[PDB]
C-alpha cells in the first residue's frame, strides 16, 4: 500500500546484502568496507542493479541443457491447453510455476530484488501493473523509475532475435498437406523441477517416509506411498551445474528420468526345459511376470462381488495376460535350437513338444513334421487350463456362488482363443 | 565412530578401516545383544542416519519376523 | 488418417546405439515420433520412387539393452558414456549426457497407392528393406544382419482381402511373425479417464499427476499394490507449440531457411505395451503422425485403435 | 559473398557395429561360427599406494598408517578361457554413399560450393587413397588395440556382403601389414576399389570383418571400458567396468571406428608416433596434445573455408584430411 | 627445464593369467591335462572369542556371556579330494617388451628422454639381470604363497608355447632353488635368456608355467580370496569367499605378477627378509612398512627423477629396480 514501508524492505535487503558480505569479506583494513558501502548501500546499487538486469533472463524452457557450447534464444513462454484430451505438458503448470533464471552467476543476487514478498505479491506482478506505490518506492524521480521499471521487466521478456544454435535439436515434422515444421524443441526445466520437486515429496518426504515405515511395521496408515523404479539419472553440468541455470543448481544435474521401459528390457535368458514333467508349472510358471499375474488372480479370486462383473472384466483382462505370456513364452521359444525337442531323456513333457519346439518339422522330414499336421495340437492349452486351476483361490463361497460359473466361463472362453491360436501354428 | 544403539540393537564398527574403491571404509557390524544379524561395509563419509538407515531394513525385518513369532493366541 | 491398403513387414532390426532419453522427463524405450519419422524419410527417399504412399508405423521391440549401470548404495541408475574427443588445448570437453540402447525392433508401415498395383509386392517390400538398411531410427545404426544363419525378408500383405476368414488369417500370421515383442500404443483414452477418476478423488488434480500415477507403483494401506491395466509407460506425445510459426528466412541458425521454425515444447502422454495378439486388426498399432499446424499440437499417435 | 553455414553437419560414414569378442583356437578359425564368447567377470584387487606424493604426506609415519590400511577395488575383467588361446572380434562396417553431402545446411549456395567442391575432388582423385587407407585400417587390426600388442598372429577375414552371402572374401596378415606404412597391396587394392566404390555409390557396402588374433592360452583380453561418471558418491563403486551386450565382451563402436579413422599422417608434427585419427583439430586423448592447431593453417575448419569458400585449394594431403574428416562426420557450423 | 609429465602411463609386461588350480597325485603329473579342478565349497565354522579385549568386556560376566552364545560363519574352503596330495597350478606368462615406451605421455620431450634413459641403460646393462630374478621367481614357485609354505615337493614346468606348439621346455625342483637366493644355473640361464629376448622385444615369448605341489591328500589349498561387503542374513554369514572363475578355484593373475615382482634386493634395509615385490615406495602389506621411503633417498620415483630429469644415474641395482618398476607398469605421474 504504501511506498515507504516498501524503501524500508529493499534497504532492509540491500542492508542484510552489504553485512553478510561484510561477515564474508572479514575486512579490518585497506579501505574495503567503504568501497563496499559506496556500491551496496544506496540508490546507485539499484542503478548498478539496472547493469544487472539487462544480463540476466528469467525463462521456463531453455536451449542450456542441450550441448553447452549452443548460444541461442531461452524463452518464457506459457504454451496453450491442448484441446485433444489424455496428454499433459508445461501448460498444466499454472500457479504452480517456478521460473528459471539463466545469465551471470554473480547478477543473480537481483533475482530475490525482483522475488521479494513487500506488500504479500511478487514484485514482478507488481512492476507488471502501473501502482500507485510503485515508481515511487524506489525512485525520486519519473524518468529515472521508468528505466528502471523497464529494465526491471525485461528480465522476463526473450532478448535477442529469436534463434536455435546449430548443436540445438530440430526436427523437422511432416504437414497434412505438402509441408514441414522444424520445430526446435526446448528443456521445460520449469517442468522438470516440477516433477523433481514431486518426486522429491514422493521418495524423501516425512509422510512418504512415515508410510514406508508403516509399511515396514506391517501397520495401518491413513495414507499411502510409492516407490518409483528404475529411475535414471543424467547430470547436465559435469562439474558446474551453476553454469546450466539455477534450478539446475537447486538439483545439482539429475534429470531424474521416468522408466518408459518394454516389457522385454530385462530378458534373462532362453533355456530349454530338458528334465522336467510340465512346463507351466516348472519353468514357464516361475519366470516373474506370470508369477504378479498369478498372485494377482489369488487376490482377486478371493473377493467381494459388488464391482463384480466390473471386476471380471479386470480379471478376463488378467487371465488374458497370462495366456499372453504364454504365447511370449513359446516366442522365446522360437528363439532355441530347432532341435532340443529330439533330445534323449525319460521325462521331458512330449505332449507339449510339439507346441514347444516347432522347428524340429525342418530336422524330421517325416518322422515328427506330419505329426504336428495331423494332430494339430490345441489341448495344450487346458494342460495349461489346469495350471491355471491352480492359479484359482480355494474358496467353497466361490464355488456356492456363481462366481464360479464366471471364471469357468472367462475361462473357457480365453482357452478357446488361446486353442484356436494353437490350431493353425502350420501356417 | 561410535555405536549406534537402537533400543536393544548395537551398530558397532570394527577399529580397522579398510580402503574399498577409493575411499575409506569401515565394516559396521549390527548386534542384537550377542547375536549379530548384518555386517556390512560403509564409507566413513556416511553419517549416523545413513548407518541407521543402511541396517534399517534388517531391523524391521527382524521386528516382523519378532511379532509373527511371539504373536499371542486367538479365540474365536 | 487413412486406412492402409496393405502392411509391410519390416523385419528384426537391430538398431546399435539408440536414444534412450526419450524426453526430458522419461528414459528407456526411444520415442514412437523417431518411429513415425524414420517412415516418412523411408517415403521421402524410396516411396516416391515406388508410386506408393508410407504412413503408419506398428512397432513391436523384439529386444531391449539399455547401455546403464546401477552405482552401488543407489537404487537409481545412470548412463554409460562416450569419451568425447579433447580440444584444441588438449583438455577435456565438457560432458554432456548422452544414453545408448540396443533395440531390436520389427515395424509394419501402411502403404497405400497405385504402386502397390504396379509393382511385385516383394520387390518393393525388398526395396524399401534395402532403403531403410543403411539408415537411422532413433539416432543408431541399422545393423543390417550379414553372416547369420537365417536372413528375414520383409512380407507385405495387402489388407484389401477377398473374404474376412482370408484377412483374419493372413493377419494371424502376420502377428505370428512378429511374436516375441510387444505393441506400444497411445492411450489418450484410458488416461484422460484416469484423470476423470482422480479428479473425483481430488480436485484440481493436472494431467501430469495423472500420468505419473499410471506408472508408479502405489501401495495402500489395509499393504497391496494399486493394480494398472497394462504396462502403462510415459511417452513423449509430440510437441505443442512455444512460440509463434516464424518465416522460414526468420529463425538465425535454422537447419534450413526454407522450412519455417517453430519453438516447441514436449508433449507426454500415457502409452501402453500390449501382446500384439490383442489387437482386433494389426493396422491399429500404426503410429500416425497428426500436426494440426495452426494450434501448435503436433503429435503422434495410434488412431483406429479401439 | 559465400558465407559458411551455421549449422553443417554430415553422417558417420563407416559406422561399424560393435566388436564381438569370443575365444577360440587358431585353425579353428574357419569354424568361428561356434566359438563361444568372452564373458565379462568381477575379481577383486587388493593393492598398495604407489602414486605420486605431493610432499605433505611422504612421513614416514603418515606413509606407513597408509599401507596399513587396506586398498581394494573390485574390477571387470575379460580373460579367455584356459583352452582357447584365440581370441576372434566380430564387426560390421556399412560404408555408406554420398559422403560429401552434409546431412544439414543452412545457405543453398555454401551446399551447392560445398557439393561441387566434393564432386570435384571425385572427379580428380576419387576416395581412392582416404578408401586405401581405411582398407588398411581394417586389414591390420588396429580395432584389437590391446588385444593386438602382444598377439603372436592376427589374421583378418573381410567379407564383402551383397544381398545375403559372401560376394567376395579377403584374407589379411594384420602383422606384416604395419601400424604406421601405407604400402600398396592387390587385395589391399581391391577392398579399397570396394570401400570408395560404396562412398561414390548411393546406396552402402556391407563388409564383415573378423580378426583372430592368437594372444595366449588363457590370457587376458582388452574389450572397451565404459565411462562411468563415480560422480561424488559416498559408497565405494568397482574402479573398472568393461562393455558386453548379452554375455558377450565387445569393443564399442567408435573405438572401432577411431582404430579406422587413423590414417591421418599429414599433421605438421613430426610423425614418430604415426598414423592419428582423423579429428577436427587432430586431437589424441594417449597424448593429451591436439596436432593440427587453428593457429597453424592446417585444422580441419580453415582448410574447409580456404577449399571452399575462398577457393584456395590445400595440397592433395590436407584435401585427403579434409575429405577424411567429411567421412568421418561431425557437426561444424559458426553461430 | 624438462618438467616430468603429467601422465606417464605404463603398460604391464610379463602378463599373467588366473592360475587355475586342479588336483591329482604325484607321478601322474606328467598327464595333467585332464585333472579335475579344485572346487571351491562351502563349510561352517563356529568362531571363539580370540580377540584382544578392549578393557571393558574383560569382566567376566560379560567374557562368559559372549561365550556362552557364540558366532557361526560359513566359509568358502578349496580342499583337495582325500586321494589327491598334488596341487597343480597352471598359468600363462606373456613377455612382452618394449618396456621403456609408456602407453600415455603428455610430454613428448619427457617421453624422449625416458626413452633415451633407457636405451642407455639396455646398451650399458640390458634385462639380464632383471630377466634372471624374474626367472628365478618363476622358477621357485612363489605364486603358490601358502601352497608352498609346507609342501613337500614342488615341481615348477615352464613351455616356451610357439605357434601352439613347445618350443622349449623347463622343469625346475622349485624347493632346491631357494625363495631369498638369486644363484646361477645353466637352465634358468636359457630362461632369463628367453625373457631377455622376450622384454627387449627381439621375440614374442609366452610360457605355460604349471606347479605341482605336495600338499597332502584332502589338504586345505589358498587360492585367491574375495572381498566381502556385505554379510548380512540372506546370505548366510558369508565370513571368506574364494576366486573362481568356472567351478574350478583359481588365483589373482595381479597375485602371480606380485610374486614374479619380488626380485628387489636393494632396499635401505637389511636383506635379511630377502626380496620383496617391486613397487612404488617398496610397500609390504604383510610387513605393514614401506622398505624404500621417500624420506630416504632410494625410492622410484625420486630415482627416475633424478635418472631421467636431472641425469643424475643411481647405482646398477637401483636402476635395475627402476627398470623392474617399468616393466611392473603403473599410472606414475603426477596430478
Amino acid at each position: 500500500p504504501t511506498w515507504q514501508e516498501l524503501r524500508q524492505f529493499i534497504e532492509s535487503f540491500i542492508q542484510e546484502r552489504l553485512q553478510g558480505k561484510l561477515d564474508k569479506l572479514q575486512p579490518d583494513e585497506d579501505d574495503k568496507r567503504q568501497t563496499l558501502l559506496a556500491t551496496h548501500r544506496r540508490e546507485a546499487w539499484l542503478a548498478d542493479a539496472a547493469r544487472r538486469v539487462g544480463q540476466l533472463q528469467l525463462v521456463t524452457h531453455t536451449l542450456k541443457p542441450i550441448h553447452p557450447d549452443a548460444r541461442g534464444s531461452n524463452l518464457h513462454s506459457l504454451p496453450q491447453a491442448p484441446g485433444q484430451p489424455g496428454l499433459a505438458g508445461s501448460h498444466e503448470l499454472g500457479d504452480r510455476l517456478v521460473s528459471d533464471v539463466v545469465g551471470n552467476a554473480a547478477a543473480l543476487d537481483v533475482f530475490k530484488f525482483l522475488s521479494l514478498q513487500y506488500q504479500g505479491k511478487n514484485l514482478l506482478n507488481w512492476l507488471t501493473e502501473d501502482s500507485a506505490e510503485a515508481l515511487q518506492a524506489l525512485s525520486d524521480n519519473a524518468e529515472q523509475a521508468r528505466e528502471w521499471r523497464q529494465a526491471f521487466i525485461g528480465i522476463t521478456t526473450v532478448k535477442g532475435a529469436p534463434a536455435s544454435h546449430s548443436l540445438a535439436k530440430q526436427l523437422y515434422f511432416p504437414l497434412p498437406g505438402s509441408g514441414y515444421h522444424l520445430l526446435a524443441p526446448l528443456f521445460p526445466t520449469s517442468l522438470v523441477h516440477h516433477v523433481h520437486a514431486l518426486l522429491r515429496e514422493a521418495r524423501f518426504g516425512d509422510a512418504a517416509k512415515a508410510a514406508r515405515e508403516a509399511r515396514s511395521r506391517q501397520e495401518s496408515w491413513p495414507h499411502g506411498f510409492s516407490e518409483y523404479p528404475n529411475l535414471a539419472i543424467q547430470k547436465f553440468g559435469g562439474t558446474k551445474p551453476q553454469n546450466i541455470s539455477q534450478l539446475n543448481n537447486e538439483r545439482r544435474g539429475e534429470n531424474w528420468l521416468l522408466p518408459s521401459l518394454p516389457p522385454n528390457w530385462q530378458r534373462q535368458n532362453v533355456n530349454a526345459p530338458m528334465r522336467h514333467s510340465s512346463v507351466f508349472e516348472h519353468d514357464f510358471g516361475r519366470t516373474p511376470e506370470v508369477s504378479r499375474l498369478t498372485r494377482t488372480l489369488q487376490r482377486f479370486l478371493a473377493k467381494t462381488v459388488h464391482n463384480n462383473l466390473a471386476i471380471r472384466q479386470r480379471r478376463a483382462q488378467l487371465v488374458a495376460q497370462i495366456c499372453d505370456e504364454a504365447l511370449q513364452y513359446a516366442a522365446r521359444l522360437r528363439e532355441l535350437e530347432p532341435g532340443w525337442s529330439a533330445t534323449p531323456g525319460c521325462q521331458l513333457h512330449d505332449a507339449e513338444q510339439l507346441w514347444l519346439d516347432p522347428l524340429r518339422a525342418q530336422t524330421d522330414e517325416t518322422f515328427l513334421q506330419r505329426r504336428l499336421r495331423g494332430d494339430w495340437p490345441a489341448e495344450v492349452g487346458n494342460r495349461f487350463a489346469n495350471w491355471l486351476n491352480r492359479a484359482v483361490s480355494s474358496d467353497s463361497q466361490i464355488l456356492g456362488s456363481p462366481e464360479a460359473a464366471q471364471w469357468s466361463q472367462e475361462l473357457s472362453k480365453e482357452l478357446t482363443m488361446f486353442k484356436e491360436i494353437l490350431e493353425d501354428e502350420r501356417d | 565412530m561410535n555405536a549406534i544403539h537402537i533400543g536393544p540393537f548395537s551398530i558397532t564398527p570394527a577399529a580397522r578401516g579398510l580402503h574399498y574403491g577409493g575411499l575409506p571404509h569401515h565394516q559396521w557390524t549390527l548386534y542384537y545383544g550377542p547375536r549379530e544379524m548384518a555386517i556390512k561395509t560403509l564409507p566413513d563419509s556416511y553419517t549416523s542416519s545413513e548407518v541407521r538407515d543402511e541396517f534399517s531394513d534388517i531391523i524391521a525385518e527382524f521386528v516382523i519376523d519378532a511379532r509373527h513369532r511371539y504373536a499371542p493366541d486367538v479365540l474365536e | 488418417v487413412t486406412d492402409p491398403e496393405a502392411l509391410l513387414l519390416l523385419p528384426r532390426l537391430s538398431i546399435q546405439n539408440a536414444n534412450a532419453i526419450s524426453s526430458p522427463l522419461t528414459w528407456g524405450f526411444p520415442s514412437p515420433g523417431a518411429f513415425t519419422g524414420f517412415v516418412h524419410a523411408l517415403q521421402r527417399r524410396v516411396g516416391i520412387s515406388l508410386d506408393i504412399e508410407l504412413d503408419g508405423v506398428g512397432i513391436v521391440c523384439h529386444r531391449f539393452e539399455a547401455q546403464i549401470s546401477q552405482p552401488a548404495g543407489k537404487r537409481t541408475k545412470v548412463f554409460n558414456l562416450t569419451r568425447n574427443p579433447l580440444n584444441r588445448d588438449g583438455s577435456t570437453a565438457a560432458i554432456v549426457e548422452e544414453g545408448r540402447a540396443h533395440l531390436e525392433v520389427s515395424l509394419l508401415l501402411g502403404v497405400h497407392g497405385d504402386g502397390l498395383d504396379d509393382h511385385p509386392a516383394q520387390e518393393i517390400a525388398r526395396q524399401v528393406q534395402e532403403q531403410a538398411g543403411a539408415m537411422r531410427l532413433a539416432g543408431g545404426s541399422i545393423l543390417p544382419w550379414c553372416n547369420e544363419r537365417f536372413p528375414a525378408p520383409n512380407a507385405e500383405l495387402l489388407m484389401l482381402g477377398g473374404s474376412d476368414e482370408q484377412r483374419r488369417k493372413n493377419q494371424r500370421r502376420l502377428t505370428r511373425r512378429l511374436l516375441p515383442g510387444f505393441a506400444l500404443v497411445s492411450r489418450e483414452a484410458l488416461l484422460q479417464q484416469h484423470l476423470e477418476t482422480l479428479r473425483t478423488t481430488l480436485p484440481e488434480a493436472t494431467t501430469l499427476d495423472a500420468l505419473l500415477d499410471l506408472c508408479r507403483i502405489n501401495f495402500e494401506p489395509p499393504w497391496q499394490v494399486r493394480d494398472k491395466p497394462g504396462w502403462l509407460v510415459p511417452i513423449p506425445a509430440g510437441y505443442n507449440a512455444l512460440s509463434p510459426l516464424y518465416l522460414p528466412g526468420e529463425v538465425r541458425n535454422a537447419r534450413d531457411r526454407e522450412t519455417p521454425l517453430r519453438f516447441v515444447e514436449n508433449l507426454f502422454g500415457l502409452g501402453e505395451w500390449l501382446s500384439p495378439h490383442r489387437v482386433a486388426a494389426l493396422s491399429d498399432l500404426l503410429w500416425y503422425h497428426h500436426a494440426e499446424p495452426d494450434k501448435g499440437l503436433y503429435r503422434w499417435s495410434t488412431p483406429r485403435f479401439v | 559473398i559465400l558465407s559458411t553455414a551455421s549449422v553443417l553437419a554430415f553422417e558417420r560414414k563407416l559406422d561399424p557395429s560393435d566388436a564381438l569378442m569370443s575365444a577360440g583356437a587358431w585353425a579353428q578359425r574357419d569354424a568361428s561360427q561356434e566359438w563361444p564368447a568372452v564373458t565379462v567377470r568381477e575379481k577383486s584387487v587388493r593393492g598398495t599406494i604407489s602414486n605420486r606424493l605431493k610432499t605433505k604426506d611422504r612421513d614416514p609415519a603418515k606413509l606407513d598408517a597408509s599401507i596399513q590400511s587396506p586398498n581394494l577395488q573390485t574390477v571387470d575383467v575379460a580373460n579367455l578361457p584356459s583352452d582357447a588361446d584365440t581370441l576372434k572380434v566380430r564387426f560390421t562396417l556399412r560404408v555408406l554413399g554420398g559422403a560429401g553431402t552434409p546431412s544439414a545446411c543452412n545457405d543453398a549456395a555454401y551446399r551447392d560450393k560445398l557439393l561441387q567442391t566434393v564432386a570435384t575432388y571425385v572427379n580428380d582423385q576419387g576416395f581412392a587413397e582416404l578408401a586405401r587407407r581405411y582398407a588398411h585400417n581394417l586389414a591390420n587390426a588396429r580395432f584389437l588395440w590391446r588385444n593386438r600388442v602382444g598377439a603372436e598372429a592376427v589374421e583378418v577375414r573381410i567379407n564383402h556382403i551383397r544381398q545375403g552371402e559372401v560376394a567376395r572374401a579377403w584374407r589379411f596378415d594384420a602383422l606384416a601389414i604395419g601400424l604406421r606404412d601405407f604400402k600398396a597391396d592387390a587385395e589391399l587394392d581391391a577392398l579399397a576399389e570396394l570401400i570408395a566404390s560404396g562412398l561414390s555409390g548411393s546406396g552402402h557396402v556391407l563388409l564383415e570383418v573378423v580378426a583372430f588374433a592368437r594372444i595366449g592360452d588363457g590370457q587376458e583380453v582388452f574389450p572397451s571400458q565404459e565411462l562411468i561418471l563415480d560422480k561424488g558418491d559416498k559408497k565405494g563403486q568397482k574402479s573398472k567396468t568393461l562393455y558386453s551386450v548379452r554375455d558377450a565382451a565387445a569393443i564399442h563402436s567408435q573405438k572401432i571406428g577411431n582404430a579406422l579413422r587413423t590414417i591421418d599422417t599429414w599433421y605438421p608434427d613430426e610423425d614418430g608416433l604415426g598414423p592419428i585419427a582423423v579429428e577436427p583439430y587432430g586431437s589424441v586423448t594417449s597424448q593429451g596434445k591436439a596436432y593440427r592447431q587453428p593457429k597453424q593453417k592446417l585444422d580441419f575448419y580453415t582448410l574447409l573455408d580456404n577449399w571452399v569458400l575462398r577457393d584456395e585449394a590445400p595440397a592433395v594431403e590436407q584435401q585427403h584430411y579434409v575429405i577424411a574428416n567429411l567421412i568421418r562426420g561431425g557437426v561444424f557450423g559458426e553461430a
